[PDB]
């Protein structure tokens, strides 16, 4: 924490690096207000910081929806492993829904969310216009936090691009209107659904829903050998009707833009 | 609805560059993309690229991986339902165990359906009637065991001499060979339908130590260098240790108990019940048993991966279901169309075999 | 706290309260949100809104900073006796520093407070340019927190003009900060040194800072029977020089704007 100070006290004057990583180091209060104090700064031109597994305290969170109350040229933020309250996810999303956000993308995977959060994550989703990829990993949302969700998608406002579920603890109920959302969402273009647990029926309802013409989910993450021979057909179907739909377990191997640059 | 559909499995690029010439000489006579999966490079590994993940692991955190996905890469055919199988990865021999015969098949060779093995061991010829219930190996692979209902005994087959035979008999006359144990140390367990243990030392093949309890206590048995667990229909939990000899713990039960498992990294002690309840117990503190995870099905077998972080299951409806430590949710799912009794698991972390009709499926692991 | 969101949201639609007062009443996190919900649009047209005893913990906090750094034409604002922390309090002084804020006074009588918060609330008295009135009580501020705060108050940009220091545990040894800092000081005007222990020499200090010609204060909240007899008879030569300045031990008395409404 005191190397981190002085690391973005030194780097306070600098206004050429644009891209920035910091990870698995931890990261004080105090460092935290510095850099929001540099964010603040003009000339900083710094557009992708990315933090992971380093504690961020509540205070901090209030730092960073300040900033990203009124924020420019800063599109994609990363908070993994961090311990994240559902106050604190509804005061980050109430700084999302203001209209001077440009954060594209937000990666929230292992953060320990509840399902009294969900309903104001839909409401934040209907009124953000600029939010396209969002992710969620570990955290259970809840088959009514589920529910609220797509109830918030179907209505089809939000021009987000990518959604991701894994090991939400997913049952069958909110299929139908995950498959009602999908039939009206011509904008959804990737989707994930691994470690959920999925009945048969859901599973034809959801190929249905790929298979009606509105539809354009293209990517899609799902392991064919846990399905019975009747999914296997029905997904063979879907490929023979639109040509340019993948599925593969792999997920995250896709990469519509540089998001692992620190990672290589 | 299962409504299950069976297609060829591997799909080798050598496989269909024969079958393409096969049906060119057909053609002459009569007169009168794709995707295949990758071979088991050396029946060692398959030579794939691992997948991506969202975010970079801890610098001291490297070792610690789970898996994802299991492919089934291999079927290995017995006209006779299999009980038990062996891996023994050191030496690419795989063992199926049924309740007739005994065969040992390679890994070495390229082929979709195995028919032909490399020895075939039966135990059926010394004897009238012999019904075969129990196997075992050895991590040395120089030992192999095998225990029957009506055989008199249980007979050993070494694996570092250039031919196969057999050891000793050591006879268990009245008592049927339920459950069959092994330890690091020389010295042989084995458990009998009428709660009885007998025990005896290889290098010298003599009875040392006899063990007697309730009958169907003997069903499962655990083995440790101090040790010993031993649970049946009664419910009753017993851990002995041979140094002061005498038991350490009782517990009991509301139903029976079938699958016990150990963790090698760290004591963990995992419990199935007759109406399906996964409890996990740890060795160390020894306070309080705990249950996360409910089946409908009862559960049969049970095993845990030699890194420490997910145990897989085999259960009576015809479902594998593998969990992680931490909580104990499961993390992927692939079922079976037929009830599966047995399961295994490969030291180095690679392959991994199931069998529940009367062929064997041999798997393979992604990370 | 369910009852308080019945009112501001049926308020939502209201252009009438400036004044708004409750205190004595348990209130729930949601009810701040939707308060801080309910003066986010325009047309709120609310000024002063006290809310004493009210228990605001946590993230309300941060929802208060968010609105309050880009917020207009809402001047007083009081917490009194509800508990915040030292990081809530550097969280409101970034938000008072910046220039979109107009809130001219701030109370914070038995709020917890330590030196730690000092030094960011001296560097935002320089930098601010809208507040006039800072209000401290009960918090015990410290000998060395209050010298950190004198070295702002001497450096004079500050245009505040009303102070209030009364059980602040001031002592002897911080008494040469402040007669420093009311030496070059033309803009204070009120000051507040109450159930304060100074030296019979520091006080003889003060009381030659009072007698300066460049000192302009008017008001002093002092009890004269608490001090020496030849203090006695500075104090009385203090306003034999200035008889414009008036030494009354009752500070709360005095009435610039309208501040007891709600008492009254």
């Amino acid at each position: 924490p005191a190397s981190c100070h002085l690391l973005v006290s030194a780097l306070f004057s600098n206004q050429n690096l644009t891209h920035l990583c910091l990870s698995n180091n931890s990261l004080g209060t105090e460092g935290v207000q510095q850099l929001c104090q540099f964010l603040r700064n003009p000339e900083c031109a710094l557009q992708r910081l990315i933090l992971n597994h380093c504690n961020i305290v509540d205070d901090a969170y209030g730092f960073l929806a300040m900033r990203l109350a009124n924020n420019t040229k800063l599109t994609h933020l990363s908070l993994t492993m961090n311990p994240v309250g559902d106050g604190a996810m509804k005061l980050l999303c109430e700084a999302l829904k203001e209209p001077t956000c440009y954060l594209q993308e937000l990666e929230l995977v292992d953060c320990q969310l509840t399902q009294n959060c969900c309903e104001d994550l839909a409401c934040m989703i209907t009124t953000t216009k600029h939010l396209k990829s969002l992710d969620l990993g570990n955290n259970a949302l809840g088959d009514k936090g589920v529910i609220t969700l797509c109830e918030g998608l179907k209505q089809s406002s939000s021009s987000l691009r990518r959604l991701g579920l894994g090991a939400c603890k997913l049952t069958s109920n909110c299929c139908e209107a995950l498959s009602l959302a999908i039939s009206c969402n011509p904008h959804l273009n990737s989707l994930n659904l691994v470690k959920n647990d999925f009945s048969t029926s859901g599973m034809l309802k959801l190929c249905s829903a790929f298979q009606c013409p509105v539809s354009n989910l293209g990517i899609i993450g799902l392991w064919k050998q846990e399905y019975y021979a009747r999914v296997r057909r029905q997904l063979e179907e879907v490929e023979f009707v639109k040509p340019h739909v993948v599925i593969d377990g792999d997920w995250y191997a896709s990469d519509e833009d540089d998001r692992n640059w620190w990672k290589n | 609805d299962p409504q299950p559909v069976w297609d060829a499995e591997p799909q080798f690029c050598q496989g269909f560059l024969i079958q393409g010439l096969w049906e060119l000489f057909m053609d002459s006579r009569q007169k009168n993309a794709d995707k295949f999966l990758k071979p088991l490079s050396w029946g060692s590994e398959v030579l794939e690229s691992s997948c991506n993940q969202p975010s970079t692991a801890l610098w001291q955190l490297e070792r610690f991986t789970v898996p994802q996905a299991l492919q089934k890469v291999r079927v290995l055919k017995h006209q006779e339902l299999l009980l038990v199988v062996a891996v023994s990865s050191f030496t690419r021999h795989v063992f199926t165990c049924s309740q007739s015969g005994i065969k040992v098949w390679n890994l070495v060779n390229q082929v979709a359906e195995d028919r032909d093995p490399e020895s075939h061991l039966k135990c059926s010829v010394q004897d009238n009637k012999v019904y075969l219930r129990t196997c075992l190996l050895s991590s040395n692979s120089r030992t192999l065991f095998a225990g029957g209902y009506n055989l008199p005994g249980v007979i050993v087959w070494d694996l570092a001499a250039p031919s196969l035979y057999e050891k000793c008999q050591l006879p268990c006359e009245g008592l049927s060979c339920q459950a069959l144990a092994n330890t690091k140390e020389n010295m042989a367990l084995a458990g009998f339908t009428d709660g009885t243990v007998r025990i005896w030392d290889l290098r010298t093949q003599e009875i040392v130590r006899n063990l007697k309890g309730p009958t169907n206590s003997a069903r499962n048995l655990v083995v440790k260098d101090d040790n010993i667990w031993t649970g049946g229909l009664d419910a009753c939990l017993r851990c002995w240790d041979l140094r002061m000899a005498k038991v350490s713990l009782e517990h009991l039960f509301q139903s029976q108990i079938m699958s016990l498992a150990h963790s090698p990294t760290e004591d963990w002690l995992l419990l199935g019940l007759a109406n399906g309840q996964h409890c996990l117990f740890n060795s160390r503190k020894r306070d309080q048993v705990l249950t996360v995870d409910t089946k409908d099905n009862t559960i049969l077998g049970l095993k845990f991966s030699p890194n420490g972080k997910w145990w897989a299951s085999v259960g009576m409806g015809n479902f594998i279901t593998v969990h992680s430590m931490p909580t104990g949710a499961k993390l992927f799912q692939v079922p079976e169309v037929g009830p599966v009794r047995c399961f295994d698991m490969t030291e180095n972390g690679r392959l991994i075999i199931t069998g529940s009709r009367d062929c064997a499926s041999v798997y393979h692991i992604k990370y």
